[PDB]
């Protein structure tokens, strides 16, 4: 339960 | 062996009505424990596994805040993606990635796993290193420059070494009754006569955990890779996966014909003929 | 991308007639993620039928599993439709016990 921001 | 703990996630720019704009499945091996969505931003989660009752409820309270943040994340993700390549709005467009993390036969983590897609093509994916990052094309390019300036690795990692770490080693613990197994495929053959007097000679593997497996058809002076017929290995829904593999073979020869079982659960390949 | 699905259909245990039993109709292989599927018994809709959540695979495709109870019998048919806009027309599988 993670996320990265791409832009 | 090694066991893994695995997140499938998917964002969705204006899904239909009723459907999630973001939902993500949870699985340690290839058992299924939870389900996340967001709906009109609305989170809701569900437990799948039995394990799952002796979570304490500050672990619901704690993931509720996760899926509204990752939720709210994705969608604006998805609104800069849809400007960097140029594409028209009203239209609908996916974001996908996975996460996990490994740990071998002793709990020591093995590696770990970051990777995204848009539009059902790859994107970005985290390296072996857990450090750099591989782009496809100049707008994942800036992707991939960005996360290495600002070190976005790192916290990762830390991920991987905190929270992956801490509910794998746990769920591993409460559920090993049903994670540390390997149930071995239950095979035979099957004979159905065709109109034109040949015959289908189908080997069946059932009630198999994990859901990796092999089966293959040999004849005595004569490969049959490309006579075979083969199904996408499948969920009996009980736990379980099967899958069967068939040759069409001339009547009388059927005994020249040998179906190959490998499976984690065997110690040798097991081998098959009809009746 | 826009992927076409692929669909099985199968018993969780080998049939055996009047025996109770589960029919799954497994659909994979497809993307984006909206898909219609029904299950029918005799050209009639099923109204129980539970699915799974939805995941995706390796190549990023979606797969999911739709199943109900049924008995098998020498005089009956099963069958699953699926609808996906990779397709102009629903599909329509029916269950063969040798498979
Ligand atoms: C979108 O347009 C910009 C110019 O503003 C250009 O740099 C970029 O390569 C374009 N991307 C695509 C996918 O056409
Ligand atoms: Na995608």
């Amino acid at each position: 339960m993670f996320f990265i921001n791409i832009l | 062996g090694s066991h893994s703990l695995r997140y499938f996630h998917t964002a969705v720019s204006r899904p239909g009505r009723g459907e999630p704009q973001y939902i993500s499945v949870g699985y340690v091996d290839d058992v299924q424990f939870q389900r996340c969505d967001s709906i009109e931003e609305i989170p809701r989660m569900e437990p799948r596994a039995p394990w799952m009752e002796k979570e304490r409820p500050e672990y619901w309270k704690e993931l509720k805040l996760k899926v509204k943040n990752i939720a709210q994340s994705a969608r604006a993700n998805l609104r800069t993606l849809l400007r960097y390549y140029n594409q028209s709005e009203g239209g609908s467009h996916i974001l996908q990635w996975m996460v996990s993390c490994e740990v071998g036969p002793d709990m020591r983590l093995l590696g770990a796993h970051y990777q995204a897609a848009y539009d059902g093509s790859d994107y970005i994916t985290l390296n072996e290193d857990l450090s750099s990052w591989t782009a496809v094309d100049m707008v994942s390019q800036i992707t991939k420059s960005r996360l290495e300036s600002a070190g976005t690795a790192e916290y990762f990692r830390a991920y991987v070494e905190g929270e992956c770490l801490e509910l794998l080693h746990r769920f591993l613990r409460n559920g090993k009754e049903i994670l540390q197994r390997a149930d071995p495929p239950k095979a035979h053959v099957a004979h159905h006569p065709r109109p034109k007097g040949d015959v289908t000679l189908r080997c069946w593997a059932l009630g198999f955990y994990p859901a990796d497996i092999t089966l293959t058809w040999q004849k005595d002076e004569e490969d049959l890779t490309q006579d075979m017929e083969l199904v996408e290995t499948r969920p009996s829904g009980d736990g379980t996966f099967q899958k069967w593999a068939a040759v069409v073979v001339p009547s009388g020869e059927e005994q020249r014909y040998t179906c190959y079982v490998h499976h984690e659960g065997l110690t040798e390949p097991l081998a098959l003929k009809w009746r | 991308i826009q992927k076409t699905p692929q669909i099985q259909v199968y018993s969780r245990h080998p049939p055996e007639n009047g025996k109770p039993n589960i029919l799954n109709c497994y659909v994979t292989q497809f993307h984006p993620p909206h898909i219609e599927i029904q299950m029918l018994k005799n050209g009639k809709k099923i109204p129980k039928v539970e699915m799974s959540d939805m995941s995706f695979s390796k190549d990023w495709s979606f797969y999911i599993l739709a199943h109900t109870e049924f008995t098998p019998t020498e005089t009956d048919t099963y069958a699953c439709r699926v609808k996906h806009d990779s397709m102009a027309e629903p599909k329509t599988v029916y269950w063969d016990r040798d498979m």
